[PDB]
């Protein structure tokens, strides 16, 4: 029989994830995403502390403790509108595509 | 009937396929994955445990000396110390000073403990794939059974025969040698049953789990009694398995791609989500009607109540029909922008229904079929609240579904009015050398 | 579901709003203050007779 920590406090945000972790024992937290490259992390948490991951539409996996593995998708909410001016339809289409936006204007 | 389309590798999302006959009635298709195992085939090689040194009981010669032979035993030491003069209880061992002998013998031999925790070291050879795959078909109900993922192994699932072709890519996640433990497996390297450094994985290899012959090499050493006392000191290295217990990183179930749920008892890398899976169905005919028993439709015109871009189904459009007489036709969607929740309809005498769909698309301009009879749909989608969802997409995300109206607008001027704007600087050159030539004649 | 707004300082007049939540029907929603009292923080110095 082994303990079981406390479950985190999740607040989400746009592509990422918060996790508030308060742990009274030393607890290993795993994270992995379910895409082609799966970057995995791994670190051991003594001390309350908060850690923010990027979740794409692929998904991440993450485990906390005993607990059983938890999958998350993050939607396309967006922060802009794409109809309009062209002082706001280009900061939404940058949020959403920051990689084809420089490139391409 | 043969039906050969293309299946995405997914396991939670269903295949929705309208099968076309000429003169028959099409039917709904529907195809989902519930399993999706890669099996490689691997051979065991050695395993390994913690060992235990036992040490046979000294002898003490008295006025001699003493010899030994090379006994058949792993890590076997021997050596010869002179001049001890143990003492025990009740005085002292032996009558002749300074001149005495100690045999102490030590081996090394696996532990008690090697029968519960030990670490087994596979060599892995590409195999098999298997899938289970739940098939319904016009009215019928769902039912299911295993099949095999080759293009050599026809499946006799319902009344039609099924054809699972092979995968598109041979990733597999497992490496070519790979250790178990408990139940995770890592990707490791063997000393291959020859070598072994003592200290860090392969300091007692044993071909089974009750082999006789064992290898093991410890840096064993004898040390000599002090001060005339009987006991055999020793001198190794700390054991491997140990080592290796502590520093170690994470396994492959917490490391692979593609989010491939690895189980033990097989050696399965269970519902990967990498590439496509080819398909062939063919449906008999007792499952199709003719085009005089289905009815007729007309006057169909759509309208979109409300979509949104999040996922699962939250798009909803109310459609009107006309229809000859009152039946159940499915509906069907060929291109990829919408997907249809339900399959079937219970039409009446000039009615209307309503049906969920899901676009990735801020305009879907996408089209469904009722009662073999065509209609178009149009609206727009707003984007929604939730930033973080625990399920994933029904739909299919492609690259110009992100373009709103307004931006396409905008794209259409700098593309369109600039490139024919050289047009009409490229005629005035046309125009001015027929000016000039009117010049000379 | 989170439904943010600006009503006026009035007392008797009420706020209306309409909240759309997408794939449910909108439900009115009516807001009226009933009081407004500031509340100063004092400390006394003295008294006279």
């Amino acid at each position: 029989i082994a303990t079981l920590a406390p479950e985190p406090l999740v607040e989400h945000k746009h592509r990422t994830l918060i996790l508030h972790l308060h742990p009274d024992h030393p607890t290993l937290l795993t994270t992995r995403s379910l895409g082609s490259d799966a970057n995995p992390t791994r670190q051991w948490i003594e001390r309350p502390t908060t850690v923010n991951f990027t979740v794409t539409g692929e998904g991440l996996e993450y485990t906390w403790g005993n607990h059983p593995p938890k999958r998350v998708w993050a939607q396309e909410s967006g922060e802009g509108n794409p109809h309009g001016w062209p002082h706001e339809v280009v900061v939404y289409y940058y949020n959403r595509y920051p990689l084809t936006t420089i490139i391409g204007l | 009937y043969e039906h050969t389309a293309v299946m995405p590798n997914k396991v939670g999302i269903p295949y929705k396929a309208l099968v076309e006959r000429p003169g028959y009635a099409p039917v709904h298709l529907q195809i989902q994955l519930v399993n999706t195992r890669i099996i490689p085939s691997t051979n065991l090689e050695y395993i390994t445990c913690k060992y235990k040194t036992k040490v046979p009981s000294p002898v003490v010669k008295c006025c001699g000396a003493t010899q030994c032979t090379s006994k058949p035993h792993p890590d076997y030491q021997c050596q010869v110390f002179s001049g001890v003069y143990p003492f025990m209880w009740g005085g002292a061992y032996c009558f002749c000073d300074t001149e005495n002998t100690q045999m102490s013998e030590a081996y090394v031999e696996r532990s008690e403990e090697c029968s519960i925790d030990h670490a087994k070291a596979y060599k892995v050879h590409t195999g098999t794939v298997q899938a289970m795959v739940n098939i319904t078909y016009g009215s019928v109900s769902w039912r299911s059974a295993d099949v095999y993922v080759n293009g050599e192994t026809p499946a006799k699932i319902g009344d039609a025969k099924l054809i699972i072709g092979p995968l598109s890519s041979a990733w597999s996640p497992f490496d070519n040698k790979v250790v178990v433990y408990g139940h995770e497996v890592y990707n490791y390297d063997f000393p291959e049953y020859g070598t072994g450094k003592a200290g860090s994985f392969g300091d007692l290899q044993s071909r089974t789990s009750t082999s006789n012959d064992l290898y093991a090499n410890t840096n064993l050493k004898l040390q000599r009694p002090q001060a005339g006392i009987v006991h055999t000191p020793f001198t190794q290295v700390p054991s491997g398995f140990e080592r290796w217990k502590k520093d170690k990183g994470a396994p492959l179930n917490d490391v692979a791609p593609f989010g491939c749920s690895i189980a033990l008892e097989p050696l399965r890398a269970e519902n990967c989500a990498v590439g496509s899976i080819p398909i062939s169905i063919d449906i008999p005919d007792a499952a199709f009607t003719r085009i005089s028993e289905t009815p007729t439709v007309s006057d169909l015109e759509c309208k979109i109540t409300e979509c949104t871009y999040a996922f699962d189904f939250g798009g909803i459009a109310t459609v009107a029909y006309k229809s000859s007489k009152a039946g159940n036709c499915p509906i069907h969607s060929p291109s990829g922008v919408a997907v249809i929740k339900e399959n079937d309809v219970t039409l009446a005498e000039s009615g209307s229904f309503t049906f969920h769909f899901s676009t990735a698309n801020i305009h879907p301009a996408f089209k469904l079929q009722v009662c073999t009879s065509a209609v178009t749909c149009k609206g727009d989608c707003k984007p929604p609240k939730d930033h973080i969802v625990d399920y994933p997409a029904q739909h299919t995300e492609s690259f110009t579904s992100a373009i709103s109206a307004t931006a396409w607008s905008w794209i259409k001027v700098l593309v369109g009015g600039t490139s024919a704007f050289i047009v009409l600087g490229l005629i005035a050159t046309a125009v001015v050398a027929l000016v000039l030539f009117f010049h000379r004649h």
